[PDB]
C-alpha cells in the first residue's frame, strides 16, 4: 500500500526495512538486497533467478515461448541505477493502485492476508509454515525470520512474462485450500504491452502493430489479485481450463486459459465459467473455511511464537471474519463468507480496475498484444500516481491520448518481439 | 459516456459496506518468530505453479 519511505538503492541495510534476506524455500541462493515497503510487504529489486533454480539463465530458451510478445535481455536489472528505477516505479505504482477505493481495499485485504499456521504434525498445536517467511540478516550479522506476504521481484529470462507464484507444501494445496501462502510477483514498471482496440468488424486492415500502451497500473493490480485469492487459499485447480478456437496465427488453432484467469479478469471473459460451477467453487471454498474453523477450535497449544495462543487464533477469525461466540468457538458465517468471497472474487477485478483508473485496456483475452515498448514512469512529466499516462490539462488528457504510443511518442521505445508466432 | 462513473459509485458502495470488517489491517501487534534454521536444501521447498498470461496457446 502507501510506502511511508523514502528508499534509495543505495541506502544502507538496517536489518528491519532495508536488508539482505533468504528465502529459506528456495534452497541456499545467495542473500539479496530488499526494501520492505509496507507491513508483510517486500520488494527485491533483482532478476529472479532464486525461486526456481531451473530458471537461472536470463538467455532467450533454446525452444522459443509461444506466446503473442516476448521479450529478453539479460542486461536489463543488472545496476545500481536500474535496480533505484525500478524500485521507484514499483512504488509508484502501489501509490497508483492505493489512490483509489479500489486498490486501497485490494491491497488491505492483502494485508490481511496472513498464511495460515498450520504446518504442524499435531493437529492440536498451531505451528507457522517456513514457507511463508523469510529470514532477515542484520547488521552484526546475525539473522532473525520473518512472516510476510507478499514479495515483489524482478522477472526471469522473459521480461514480460510476469507471474503470481508461491512455495508450496509437500501435502498441502496451500493456495486452495484455504490455508493461503506467501506470493512471489515477478513483475517489472519498465516494460509494457501494446494492443489495438477490438476491431470495428467493418474496413479495418489487420496490418496495424498495436498501437495503445497498457498502463502499468493495471498489469500489476492484475497480479495483485491473483496474490489475494492465492493468500486467502481460494485459487481456483489450474486443472479446470476453458479451450478457446482461435484463427490468429499460422500453425495455431486453439486457446487454452484457466478458470483462475477468466476469474480475475473479471468483466465479459468470466462469464465463460458456467453458474453451475461458479457455485461448486463457492461452495467448495466455504467448506475450506469451516474445516480451518474446526481446527482452531480444536487447536490447544502454539509452538514457535512469542504471541499467545488466543491472539494467534484471533489473527485468524478476523482473517477469515470468522463468528466467536460467547464461549469463544469459532464458526463460518455463510453471510460473511459470501461477501468476503465475492469481493476476493467479482469486485477485485481487472475490469473494475479498468473503471476506476479509466484507461483503455483489452476488453476480453481474445484480443491478442502485439507490442512490447520500453518506458519510464518515475519522471512526474511522464507519468503521474492519479492519471498515469493522461496527464491532466494536456492534449495526453482526453481519448486515451496518453496511451497512444503514436501521440505521447516521447513515452515509449518499440522493442524487438522475439515471439515466433506468425499473425494470419 | 458517463455510465463508467455510476458503475464506480455503486462498486464503492459495496466496498463501503465490507470496510466496516475488512477496513483495518490485523496482526499488528509486536510478536516474534523462532529463527528457521538454513538446512541442507538438496530437495527442500517445492514451487505451486503460476498463472501464465492467457496460458496454453496449442497447436
Ligand atoms: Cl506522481
Ligand atoms: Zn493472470
Amino acid at each position: 500500500p502507501f510506502v511511508n519511505k523514502q528508499f534509495n538503492y543505495k541506502d544502507p541495510v538496517n536489518g528491519v526495512d532495508i536488508a539482505y534476506i533468504k528465502i529459506p524455500n528456495a534452497g541456499q541462493m545467495q542473500p539479496v538486497k530488499a526494501f520492505k515497503i509496507h507491513n508483510k510487504i517486500w520488494v527485491i529489486p533483482e532478476r529472479d533467478t532464486f525461486t526456481n533454480p531451473e530458471e537461472g539463465d536470463l538467455n532467450p530458451p533454446p525452444e522459443a515461448k509461444q506466446v503473442p510478445v516476448s521479450y529478453y535481455d539479460s542486461t536489463y536489472l543488472s545496476t545500481d541505477n536500474e535496480k533505484d528505477n525500478y524500485l521507484k516505479g514499483v512504488t509508484k505504482l502501489f501509490e497508483r493502485i492505493y489512490s483509489t477505493d479500489l486498490g486501497r481495499m485490494l491491497l488491505t485485504s492483502i494485508v490481511r492476508g496472513i498464511p495460515f499456521w498450520g504446518g504442524s504434525t499435531i493437529d492440536t498445536e498451531l505451528k507457522v509454515i517456513d514457507t511463508n517467511c523469510i529470514n532477515v540478516i542484520q547488521p552484526d550479522g546475525s539473522y532473525r525470520s520473518e512472516e510476510l506476504n507478499l514479495v515483489i521481484i524482478g522477472p526471469s529470462a522473459d521480461i514480460i512474462q510476469f507471474e503470481c507464484k508461491s512455495f508450496g507444501h509437500e501435502v498441502l494445496n496451500l493456495t486452495r485450500n484455504g490455508y493461503g501462502s506467501t506470493q512471489y510477483i515477478r513483475f517489472s514498471p519498465d516494460f509494457t504491452f501494446g494492443f489495438e482496440e477490438s476491431l470495428e468488424v467493418d474496413t479495418n486492415p489487420l496490418l496495424g502493430a498495436g498501437k495503445f500502451a497498457t498502463d502499468p497500473a493495471v498489469t500489476l493490480a492484475h497480479q495483485l489479485i491473483h496474490a489475494g485469492h492465492r493468500l486467502y487459499g481460494i485459487a481456483i485447480n489450474p486443472n479446470r481450463v476453458f479451450k478457446v478456437n482461435t484463427n490468429a496465427y499460422y500453425e495455431m488453432s486453439g486457446l487454452e486459459v484457466s478458470f483462475e484467469e477468466l476469474r480475475t479478469f473479471g468483466g465479459h471473459d468470466a462469464k465463460f465459467i458456467d453458474s453451475l460451477q461458479e457455485n461448486e467453487f463457492r461452495l467448495y471454498y466455504y467448506n475450506k473455511f469451516k474445516d480451518i474453523a474446526s481446527t482452531l477450535n480444536k487447536a490447544k497449544s502454539i509452538v514457535g511464537t512469542t504471541a499467545s495462543l488466543q491472539y494467534m487464533k484471533n489473527v485468524f477469525k478476523e482473517k477469515y471474519l470468522l463468528s466467536e461466540d460467547t464461549s469463544g468457538k469459532f464458526s463460518v458465517d455463510k453471510l460473511k463468507f459470501d461477501k468476503l468471497y465475492k469481493m476476493l472474487t467479482e469486485i477485485y477485478t481487472e475490469d473494475n480496475f479498468v473503471k476506476f483508473f479509466k484507461v483503455l485496456n483489452r476488453k476480453t483475452f481474445l484480443n491478442f498484444d502485439k507490442a512490447v515498448f520500453k518506458i519510464n514512469i518515475v519522471p512526474k512529466v511522464n507519468y503521474t500516481i492519479y492519471d498515469g499516462f493522461n496527464l491532466r490539462n494536456t492534449n495526453l488528457a482526453a481519448n486515451f491520448n496518453g496511451q497512444n504510443t503514436e501521440i505521447n511518442n516521447m513515452n515509449f521505445t518499440k522493442l524487438k518481439n522475439f515471439t515466433p508466432l506468425v499473425p494470419r | 459516456m458517463d455510465e463508467n462513473l455510476e458503475q464506480v459509485s455503486g462498486i464503492i458502495g459495496n466496498l463501503r459496506h465490507m470496510a466496516l470488517d475488512m477496513g483495518n489491517e490485523i496482526d499488528t501487534q509486536n510478536r516474534q518468530i523462532d529463527r528457521i534454521m538454513e538446512k541442507a536444501d538438496s530437495n527442500k521447498t517445492r514451487i505451486d505453479e503460476a498463472n501464465q498470461r492467457a496460458t496454453k496457446m496449442l497447436g
